[PDB]
Parts: C-alpha cells; sequence; structure tokens
C-alpha cells in the first residue's frame, strides 16, 4: 500500500 | 583644346606622382620599427549616456572638455555632462535628420545640420534661458554632411553637393565657397591653428583647403572607398583618413602622400569615424561591425578595442585634455571611455 | 517506493532538455539588447516559471520516490515549497496565456500592437501574473500542513499533506482547474484559432487575386506551430489537475486505487514536466528571432 | 551632492521626462520615405494627400495611425549616402511614372539600387506604378509600342490569375501587367524574405492611394509582428 | 526680461497676503524661483523656493508653515502665500529668479520688489558695514564663512551682489570667480575655502551700494550684513 | 565653353598642387615621431592616470 501526494 | 587640356593634366598627375616617389625616403613603418609597442589599452566604459530615442548621428566635445553635445534622428540635440551624466540641454530640431553637430569653441553655440540642408545655428548662452536658433544659415543644395566652428562668428560646412563653404554667421552669407570635390563631401577636420582644414568626400581623394580663401592646397588621392571620417594629427603636420574599403591611412600634408595604411584582413566593415589622441600615437576609428579600434597610429598595430557598442558605432571624439573618448552608435547610447 | 527506477529514467532526460533550454533563454535574452523587447519579458517570465517548475518539483518527487515518509522541512519548508510550486505553475499558465493575447493583439491588430508595446507594459503585465500566482496560492497553501503517525502510546513520519478536512481542498482544486486550466484553455484555442483565420484571409479577403505569394510561405508553419502549442498545454497540463482532483474526490483510498492514483501521479508527472521541457523548445527555439539572436550571442562567446 | 548639482539633477530629470512624453510620439508614428524621379507623380501624391530645401516632411492620417512621409526633394543625384539614414523606416515608397517607356529601365535600374542596398535589405517597398491613365491612352492610341523597348513584350501573355477591372481593354491590362511583372522580377530576385514588394497601379487623382499605404504598412507590420513574437 | 511683484500694502498683524510676480520675457518654466526681503533698513534674508516643475520647494526656518510658495507656469506667475504674519515680516520681497546647469549663472536677475507693511544654517561674516571710497580707486570688500564653501566637486558657492540705492540687487559674481553677464570686468572675484574677497578694480560713480555676499552650498540661504560702499 | 572651362580649371589646380615643395618621408615621419615621443606623458588614454584624477 503507497500513496503519492497531489502535487500541490 | 579639350584633349591638349587632358593630355596636359595627365602628365601633371604623373608629375606629382614623381615628385611624391621621390619623396619616398622611407617608410612611417621602418622608421618606427624601433619604437616600443604601445601595448595593449583596456579602456572601459566610464559612462553611458541613456538619453536618446533615435540613432545617434553625430557628437562633439567642449572645449572645456565636460560637456558633450549629440545629434540623434529623433530630432533631438543633448548637450551631456559627461561627469555628472546629466543632460544640459535638450534642444528640439526643425528637421529630424540631423547628421551633424558641433559646439562652438567658446561653448555658446551648438551647430547641427543634414537632410534639411540648413545648417541651425543653435544659441545656448540666451538671456531668455531657453535654447533658440541664431541662424539658419541656407546655401547648400544638398545635405549637410559636418560642421565645425572656427569661431562665433566662422562655422566651415561640408554638403552632399560636393562643396564645402565658410560662413559668416552674423551676415548669414558664405564668405567663401570651395572648388567642389568630384562627389559628396562626407568628413571635414579644422587644423588646430585653424587655418587650414581638410575634407573627405565620396571620391576616394581628401583636400586640404586654405580658409584665408578657397584654394585646396593639396589633394591626397589614395584609396578605394569614400572618406567617411577625417581628423587631423594633433600638431596639424598629418591627417587621418577613414573609408569603406575598412582602411584608414595617414596623410602627411609636407611630404603630400599616405605615411600609413591602418588595416587587418579580419575587418571588412567600412569606418564611420576617427579621431586621434591627445598624445597622437592612438588613432581611434569606429566600424560599422559595431566595433571601435585603437591603432598605433606610429607602428599601425591594434592597441584594442572599444566592445561595448551593439549597432553600427556612428560618431567618437576625444577630449581636447585626452581624458575620455567618446563613442556614439546607432543603438541610441553614447559610451564614454576611459 | 515502487516507480523510483523507471520514473526518474524518464524524468531525468526531461529535468536535463528543460534546465538547457530555459537556462539557453534566460542567457540570450539578456546578452544583447536587440533581444531584450517586451515579448521577450513574457518569454523569459515564461522560461523562468518552467525553470522553476523543474527545479522545485523533479529533485523533490524523486527524493520522495527513494523514500516517501521522512518528509524534510519541518513547517515552514511545507508553506514555502507548496506556495512556491502553486506560485510557479500559475506563472507558466498565466505567461502562456498572455503571451497568446499578446500575439493574438499584434495579428489581428498590428498597428495597435506596435503602438502600445512598452516595457512599461511588460513589466505591469509581468507584475500582475506574478501577483496573481501568488494570491491564488494563498488559499492552497493555507490548507497544508504535516500529517503525522506519532502517537502518546510509547509503541520520524511527517508527510506533507492536506491537514485541513478533503472538501475544502476539493473546492479549491475544483475552482483552481476551473480558473487555471480550463478558461486558460479556452482562451489559447479561441484566440489562436482566430490567427489562424485572420492569417488566412489577406486584404480583408478582397484578395481576388490571391495571396499565395506572401502569406502561404508564412501560414504553413504558423497554422501548424499554433495547433502545436494549444495541444501541448492542453495535454500536459489536463493530468496535473486530473490527479490533484483524482486526490481531492475520493474519501477512503482502497489498495486497487491507490495503485491506479500511483500510476496516474506518474504519468501526470511525466506529461507535466515535459511541459516545461518543451516550453522553451516551441515558444522561444523553433523561431527565426531567437535562432540569429542565439547565433549572435554564441559568436560573441566565440570572441 | 551640492544644492546647485541636485537642481541640475532635476533638471535632467525634468528633460527625460519630456524625452519619454516624444518616446511616446516617436513610437506611434511610421516613417515612410518617398523616392522617384522627377518625371514620376510623387509630387502629384503629395498634395492630394491632403488629409533649397533637402527634405519634405509630409504628415497625415489614416484610420488614427499617424504618417510621416518624407520626400528628399532638393539633394543630388547619388544617394548611396543619405539612403543610410533611412532604415528603420516602415516602408519606401516608390513612385514611377508607367507611360514613359523610356524612363522605365532608369526607373526599374533604381528600384533595383533601392531593394538591394545593404541598409534598406530589411525595408519593404511600395511600388506605386503612377499615372495609368496615361499609360491606358498610351498603350490604347499606339503611337508607341512597349515592344520597341522591351523585346518580351512580344511573347508575353496576360497572367490567367490576372483579375482585371470592368472596361480594362485587354491591352491595357497586359502593358501594365508587363511593367509589374519586371518590378515584380526584381523584387523577387534576392529578396531572402526579409523584405517584400507591393506594387499597385495607381493614378496620382485617386484619393485611395491613402488607403494602400495604411493596407501595405499594416501587412508590413505584420510581418514584423510575425518576427518579433516568434510566431514564425 | 521682467518680473513685476505685485500684492504688497499694510496687513494687520496675524492676517494673511498672497504676493505675486509676473514674469515675463523668459522661460519662466525652465527656472527656479526665489523669494528673498530684506528688512527696512536691514539686509537680504532667503525666504522660500520653488524649482522648475516644482519637484522641490525650501523654506527658511523662520517661515516655515506661515508662507507657501506655488507657481503657475502657463500663467508665468510665482506666488506666495502667507499667513499669520509677523511684525518680522515687514519687508521688501523680491522675486528672483534661478536656473541651475552646469555653468549656469543662479540668481541673475531680480524682481524690482513689492513692499509688506505689518501693522546650524551657515552664516557669513562681512568685515565692514561701510568703507568710503571715491571713483578710480581700487576696493576690495571681504567676506568669511563658518563653513567651508568649496564642495568636494570644486565648486566655491559663493555669490555676490551689488544692490545700488532704490534697485534691486544685481549679480555680480555666481561663483566665487566668475563674473556675470553685462557686469565690467572691473569686478574680480576671489577666495580661499572659506575667506572670500571681490576686487573693484576701478571704482566708478555706478559702483555705490551695498554688496552682499551669499553661500549656495546649503540650502538654508544666508546672505552676509552687506558692505556699504560710499562716494 | 564650360567643358574646356573645367578642363582649364583643373589644369591650373594641378599646376598649382605641383608646385608645393614636399619635404622627404623620412623627416616627416621622424615629425610625427618626434611629437608623439615628447607629448607621450600627457596622453590620459595612452598611459592611465590613477583613479583619482579622471
Amino acid at each position: 500500500y503507497f500513496l503519492f501526494r497531489p502535487r500541490n | 583644346e579639350l584633349d591638349q587640356l587632358r593630355q596636359e593634366a595627365e602628365q601633371l598627375k604623373n608629375q606629382i606622382r614623381d615628385a611624391r616617389k621621390a619623396c619616398a625616403d622611407a617608410t612611417l613603418s621602418q622608421i618606427t620599427n624601433n619604437i616600443d609597442p604601445v601595448g595593449r589599452i583596456q579602456m572601459r566604459t566610464r559612462r553611458t549616456l541613456r538619453g536618446h530615442l533615435a540613432k545617434i548621428y553625430a557628437m562633439h566635445w567642449g572645449t572645456d572638455s565636460r560637456l558633450l553635445v549629440s545629434a540623434s534622428q529623433d530630432g533631438k540635440l543633448i548637450i551631456w555632462d559627461s561627469y555628472t551624466t546629466n543632460k544640459v540641454h535638450a534642444i528640439p530640431l526643425r528637421s529630424s535628420w540631423v547628421m551633424t553637430c558641433a559646439y562652438a569653441p567658446s561653448g555658446n553655440y551648438v551647430a547641427c545640420g543634414g537632410l534639411d540642408n540648413i545648417c541651425s545655428i543653435y544659441n545656448l548662452k540666451t538671456r531668455e534661458g531657453n535654447v533658440r536658433v541664431s541662424r539658419e544659415l541656407a546655401g547648400h543644395t544638398g545635405y549637410l554632411s559636418c560642421c565645425r566652428f572656427l569661431d562665433d562668428n566662422q562655422i566651415v560646412t561640408s554638403s552632399g553637393d560636393t562643396t564645402c563653404a565658410l560662413w559668416d554667421i552674423e551676415t548669414g552669407q558664405q564668405t567663401t565657397t570651395f572648388t567642389g570635390h568630384t562627389g559628396d563631401v562626407m568628413s571635414l577636420s579644422l587644423a588646430p591653428d585653424t587655418r587650414l582644414f581638410v575634407s573627405g568626400a565620396c571620391d576616394a581623394s581628401a583636400k586640404l583647403w586654405d580658409v584665408r580663401e578657397g584654394m585646396c592646397r593639396q589633394t591626397f588621392t589614395g584609396h578605394e572607398s569614400d572618406i567617411n571620417a577625417i581628423c587631423f594629427f594633433p600638431n596639424g603636420n598629418a591627417f587621418a583618413t577613414g573609408s569603406d574599403d575598412a582602411t584608414c591611412r595617414l596623410f602627411d600634408l609636407r611630404a603630400d602622400q599616405e605615411l600609413m595604411t591602418y588595416s587587418h584582413d579580419n575587418i571588412i566593415c567600412g569606418i564611420t569615424s576617427v579621431s586621434f589622441s591627445k598624445s597622437g600615437r592612438l588613432l581611434l576609428a569606429g566600424y560599422d561591425d559595431f566595433n571601435c579600434n585603437v591603432w598605433d597610429a606610429l607602428k599601425a598595430d591594434r592597441a584594442g578595442v572599444l566592445a561595448g557598442h551593439d549597432n553600427r558605432v556612428s560618431c567618437l571624439g576625444v577630449t581636447d585634455d585626452g581624458m575620455a573618448v567618446a563613442t556614439g552608435s546607432w543603438d541610441s547610447f553614447l559610451k564614454i571611455w576611459n | 517506493s515502487h516507480f523510483f527506477l523507471p520514473v526518474s529514467v524518464v524524468y531525468v532526460p526531461i529535468f536535463v532538455v528543460g534546465v538547457i533550454g530555459n537556462v539557453l533563454v534566460c542567457l540570450v535574452i539578456l546578452q544583447h539588447q536587440a533581444m531584450k523587447t517586451p515579448t521577450n519579458y513574457y518569454l523569459f517570465s515564461l522560461a523562468v516559471s518552467d525553470l522553476l517548475v523543474l527545479l522545485l518539483g523533479m529533485p523533490l518527487e524523486v527524493y520522495e520516490m527513494w523514500r516517501n515518509y521522512p518528509f524534510l522541512f519541518g513547517p515552514v519548508g511545507c508553506y514555502f515549497k507548496t506556495a512556491l510550486f502553486e506560485t510557479v505553475c500559475f506563472a507558466s499558465i498565466l505567461s502562456i496565456t498572455t503571451v497568446s493575447v499578446e500575439r493574438y493583439v499584434a495579428i489581428l491588430h498590428p498597428f495597435r500592437a506596435k503602438l502600445q508595446s512598452t516595457r512599461r507594459r511588460a513589466l505591469r503585465i509581468l507584475g500582475i501574473v506574478w501577483g496573481f500566482s501568488v494570491l491564488f496560492s494563498l488559499p492552497n497553501t493555507s490548507i497544508h500542513g504535516i500529517k503525522f503517525h506519532y502517537f502518546p502510546n510509547g509503541s520520524g513520519s511527517a508527510t506533507c499533506t492536506v491537514i485541513k478536512p478533503m472538501w475544502i481542498y476539493n473546492f479549491i482544486i475544483q475552482v483552481t482547474s476551473f480558473l487555471f486550466y480550463l478558461l486558460p484553455m479556452t482562451v489559447i484555442s479561441v484566440l489562436y484559432y482566430l490567427m489562424a483565420l485572420r492569417l488566412k484571409k489577406d486584404k480583408s479577403l478582397e484578395a481576388d487575386e490571391g495571396n499565395a505569394n506572401i502569406q502561404r510561405p508564412c501560414r504553413k508553419s504558423v497554422n501548424k506551430m499554433l495547433f502545436v502549442l494549444v495541444l501541448v498545454f492542453a495535454i500536459c497540463w489536463a493530468p496535473f489537475h486530473i490527479d490533484r482532483l483524482f486526490f481531492s474526490f475520493v474519501e477512503e483510498w482502497s489498495e486497487s486505487l491507490a495503485a491506479v492514483f500511483n500510476l496516474v501521479h506518474v504519468v501526470s508527472g511525466v506529461f507535466f514536466y515535459l511541459s516545461s521541457a518543451v516550453n522553451p523548445i516551441i515558444y522561444n527555439l523553433l523561431s527565426r528571432r531567437f535562432q540569429a539572436a542565439f547565433q549572435n550571442v554564441i559568436s560573441s562567446f566565440h570572441k | 551632492l551640492s544644492a546647485e548639482d541636485k537642481a541640475a539633477v532635476e533638471r535632467s530629470k525634468m528633460i527625460e521626462k519630456q524625452l519619454q512624453k516624444d518616446k511616446q510620439v516617436y513610437r506611434r508614428t511610421l516613417r515612410l520615405l518617398l523616392l522617384g524621379a522627377d518625371n514620376s507623380g510623387k509630387s502629384t501624391i503629395v498634395k492630394q494627400m491632403r488629409i533649397t530645401s533637402g527634405i519634405f516632411e509630409t504628415k497625415f492620417q489614416v484610420d488614427k495611425v499617424n504618417f510621416h512621409m518624407f520626400d528628399v526633394g532638393a539633394q543630388r543625384d547619388e544617394r548611396r549616402k543619405w539612403i543610410q539614414c533611412f532604415n528603420d523606416v516602415t516602408a519606401i515608397i516608390f513612385v514611377v511614372d508607367s507611360s514613359d517607356y523610356n524612363r522605365l529601365q532608369e526607373a526599374l535600374n533604381d528600384f533595383k539600387s533601392i531593394w538591394n542596398n545593404r541598409w534598406l535589405r530589411t525595408i519593404s517597398v511600395i511600388l506605386f506604378l503612377n499615372k495609368q491613365d496615361l499609360l491606358a491612352e498610351k498603350v490604347l492610341a499606339g503611337k508607341s509600342k512597349i515592344e520597341d523597348y522591351f523585346p518580351e513584350f512580344a511573347r508575353y501573355t496576360t497572367p490567367e490569375d490576372a483579375t482585371p477591372e470592368p472596361g480594362e481593354d485587354p491591352r491595357v491590362t497586359r502593358a501594365k501587367y508587363f511593367i509589374r511583372k519586371e518590378f515584380v522580377d526584381i523584387s523577387t530576385a534576392s529578396g531572402d524574405g526579409r523584405h517584400i514588394c507591393y506594387p499597385h497601379f495607381t493614378c496620382s487623382v485617386d484619393t485611395e492611394n491613402a488607403r494602400r499605404i495604411f493596407n501595405d504598412c499594416k501587412d508590413i507590420i505584420l510581418q514584423m509582428n510575425l518576427r518579433e513574437y516568434n510566431l514564425v | 526680461v521682467q518680473l513685476v511683484e505685485s500684492g504688497g500694502g499694510l496687513v494687520q498683524p496675524g492676517g494673511s497676503r498672497k504676493l505675486s510676480c509676473s514674469a515675463s520675457g523668459f522661460a519662466f518654466s525652465s527656472f527656479g524661483m526665489h523669494w528673498v526681503r530684506q528688512a527696512p533698513e536691514k539686509g537680504l534674508e532667503w525666504v522660500a523656493y520653488i524649482s522648475s516643475g516644482s519637484g522641490t520647494i525650501y523654506y527658511a526656518d523662520t517661515v516655515k508653515g506661515r508662507f507657501t510658495i506655488s507657481r503657475d507656469d502657463p500663467k508665468n506667475t510665482l506666488f506666495l502665500q502667507m499667513t499669520s504674519l509677523r511684525s518680522e515680516d515687514t519687508a521688501m520681497y523680491y522675486c528672483v529668479r534661478s536656473i541651475y546647469y552646469y555653468g549656469s549663472s543662479p540668481f541673475d536677475f531680480w524682481g524690482q520688489g513689492t513692499t509688506l507693511t505689518v501693522s546650524s544654517d551657515i552664516v557669513m561674516t562681512q568685515a565692514t558695514s561701510s568703507v568710503p571710497v571715491t571713483p578710480g580707486e581700487s576696493v576690495s570688500i571681504s567676506c568669511r564663512s563658518s563653513k567651508s564653501l568649496l564642495h568636494s566637486n570644486g565648486n566655491t558657492y559663493l555669490y555676490w551682489f551689488l544692490q545700488r540705492p532704490g534697485q534691486s540687487p544685481q549679480l555680480l559674481i555666481y561663483r566665487m570667480s566668475n563674473l556675470a553677464s553685462g557686469v565690467p570686468d572691473r569686478f574680480s572675484g576671489s577666495g580661499s575655502g572659506t575667506a572670500f574677497t571681490l576686487t573693484i578694480s576701478r571704482l566708478e560713480a555706478e559702483d555705490v551700494g551695498v554688496y552682499y555676499c551669499m553661500q549656495h552650498l546649503e540650502y538654508p540661504l544666508t546672505f552676509g550684513a552687506g558692505t556699504k560702499l560710499e562716494l | 565653353t564650360a567643358s574646356i572651362a573645367q578642363a582649364r580649371k583643373l589644369v591650373e589646380q594641378l599646376k598649382m598642387e605641383a608646385n608645393i615643395d614636399r619635404i622627404k618621408v623620412s623627416k616627416a615621419a621622424a615629425d610625427l615621431m618626434a611629437y608623439c615621443e615628447a607629448h607621450a606623458k600627457e596622453d590620459p588614454l595612452l598611459t592611465p592616470v590613477p583613479a583619482s584624477e579622471n
């Protein structure tokens, strides 16, 4: 389980 | 008659050629071979004058070499305080296409002219405080190329009509008209004694004139080009020329021939302005290639380059005290080098 | 850390190309004043924006692909990263839009363009652009903080994440997508379509004898490049807002949803950074003015 | 900095303010150079643009853009020097008398010298083939025939794409298009795309000449914008 | 060239009055203009300044707030609106033009003046209030300053003025050694960084009057007490 | 009339130019070199002056 984060 | 006169003229030309050749005991490059080289001359831009809107066609120094007039095709003359970079005066012209300007040696007047064919003499010392036209000297049937003051009342002019003229400013009339070149006269330089002056024209010749009466005492005839620039050696015994064959040539008024040719194979661009340093060792030439080159007037070697301009170097002049070199260019900037 | 190698492999070419291109632009525009014209101010601002995007995002992205949880800076750095990234992205978008408007006026109102074109106007418009860029960055910055997986139980992990509630973030992202991708794309497309129409016509279309002698030689390249510019903007910036909206919309991440989002993020990153890589190529390079200026500058270096 | 030095700086800045006010006018005015032999109707164009002095600044305005038109009226035959001043002009308006066939070759060589000049190379030429009424009368009357001066007129067909006006006699059209073709042929060689020619058949009575210059300048500025804005 | 001041007359203490000066015969806009007062039977005293284009305004500490100086370039008129006039403000007020560029001659023209009747700075000392002399003699009027007027740029900012009986002051020497237009070469300036001397080399009947020194280094412009020459 | 008059003017001008006295180029070069040597010290461009004297 891995999540990139929305390039804010 | 005509063919006899032509034969006489050709024989006289051969006589002049023979006399000049007979005077060629040695070359300047031989005599100056022993003298120490000038070394590299790394002049740097000490001031940049940002005032003009359009191309800077001409500039001239004051005799108290701090003030500096410059002309541009936008119809302005700006009197510059070189030390402070301040603008002393901005003179609106009635003709946009000013090709030459001059500062009177007294500093009281500034002349300018161009395609208008009118030498407009401006009074800087009016009691009204504004700068005002004193005279609109009219008489040339062609564009003015150069103007130089002899005094507050005498201004010599060169024009595309092939003739130079000496003007009485008060009268507004030509005191003497100098019998024409074959082509447009492009450059003038008054001798330091102000009795002689030399003129360069679009025919590949430069003519030494006597101001007292208009006789071309000597004609110098080596060039493959139009003489865009002319300047007297500081002692008045020699004068340098510049032309669109990319060569400057140093002529001697007493040997009546070219002493030295300043040329380098990498220079294909024409020469737009020429001026000496106070001592005469440095000959500064402006070029269409946006550069100004410093030449060892004796050794003929290139001593350095002034590289700051981004368009045709248009005019350059060395202060009477030799402190600084001004260089105007079509980029609308004057850069002072020292 | 699944994607680090294959994604870095494709990022590095984009990074090198974009850095070289934008540095070339920033050099040439300054190296000689014949290039210092008002439109080159807009293009220089775009080059700066794209260079900043590359340098500020590309390294941190590969770093977080190397290891995600240990985020580095601490609160001040989260605000700086978020705000600067948003500002440079909005700045690039608005520079594209202002270049488009200036070209439109230059083609359909050439006299107006020559008369209004001044460095004062250029710098004023750049100021407005960057002002909006920093201003509209603040709403998205304010909702960003540090999340922790630290507990008082006794038995770091400080990722830079949206801390304030997700619905406001979704509102922010939707409004930003509308104002900074949909309206800009509409403006750019309409303006360049009208430019292509005007460059097809001549003499108000009264040229009964034809215009192929003058118009077509330019039109042939001009219409292709206009299509290229509009498509580059749309295709490269769509994935960016796509990934932002994707994260903002979902309420609880299933593992399959997370995997598909990660793939979307990788693809979006490659397209988005290809944006900043190709912008100098299509806006400054591949143009005769810049080619001539570049040759002149290289010759000046070749002294 | 002394009080007087500060006041001098203030005077300098007030000169700079005036210079900016003049820079606005300088940028907002389009410069045009009007060339043409004494046979050309350039003087009549100047007089009908009724919206020893070597330069004649003529000013007129069309659709709220200001044009300054310069005629060098009292200067010597040679121009290789004073023509250098006129780079950075929007266009050169070259007027040639299309009727006097004897002078057409001289006009062609003058156009060549203008087109191939080192400094003008970036400057477009608006080419007014003037006195078309006289050309019509002359070719209709047949008293003088272009073939005698230009042999290739015997083998020149009217271009199939031409768009003659109503009432055009075929010979008038053919002659005028041959003259235009000669000038355009001089223009297309060595053009290099940086500058282009805009031929116009005109009569000095025609009031539309101002619109012709307006449209041609609009196109010239459009190309300059294409290059300046990196579109090409 | 003319400067005709108007607005004088009787004003009760604490009142307000506006002086005016109609400039004609010169480019009013290009000249910075000065108001200089002269208390009855006393020396000159600087009042106010307004530069070309009104970009710079200075006032004497004696008049700050009370007086406001303004100009109307299209009407070629200079104004000095006075408020809360004190008895010490009674004086003849001269409108004075000045133009500032390299080689300019500030204070080169003074208006005829208008009379107003009511009801750390550099100090200049003139050694003598009066000097008896007859034509043909040489007179060396002397001056001294509390601070060296020789600025780093090489200018010694000392001005000299001659006020003949009933006339407004006339500029003689603007920098300590530069002679004004229309002034005979008989007048010759000289000085050191702190002590100065005006030599009238061959006196004439036209030379009798009060000679005032002035400094233009710092802004409160301070005149000397004035050295009178008497036949 | 005018053509042969111009030719006569040219002939006379060439005559007066031919009659001038001319010194050897060696002496002229020596004189220019002497002037350059004599005034070398007074040329700020040839020998840069200290920064305090600009």
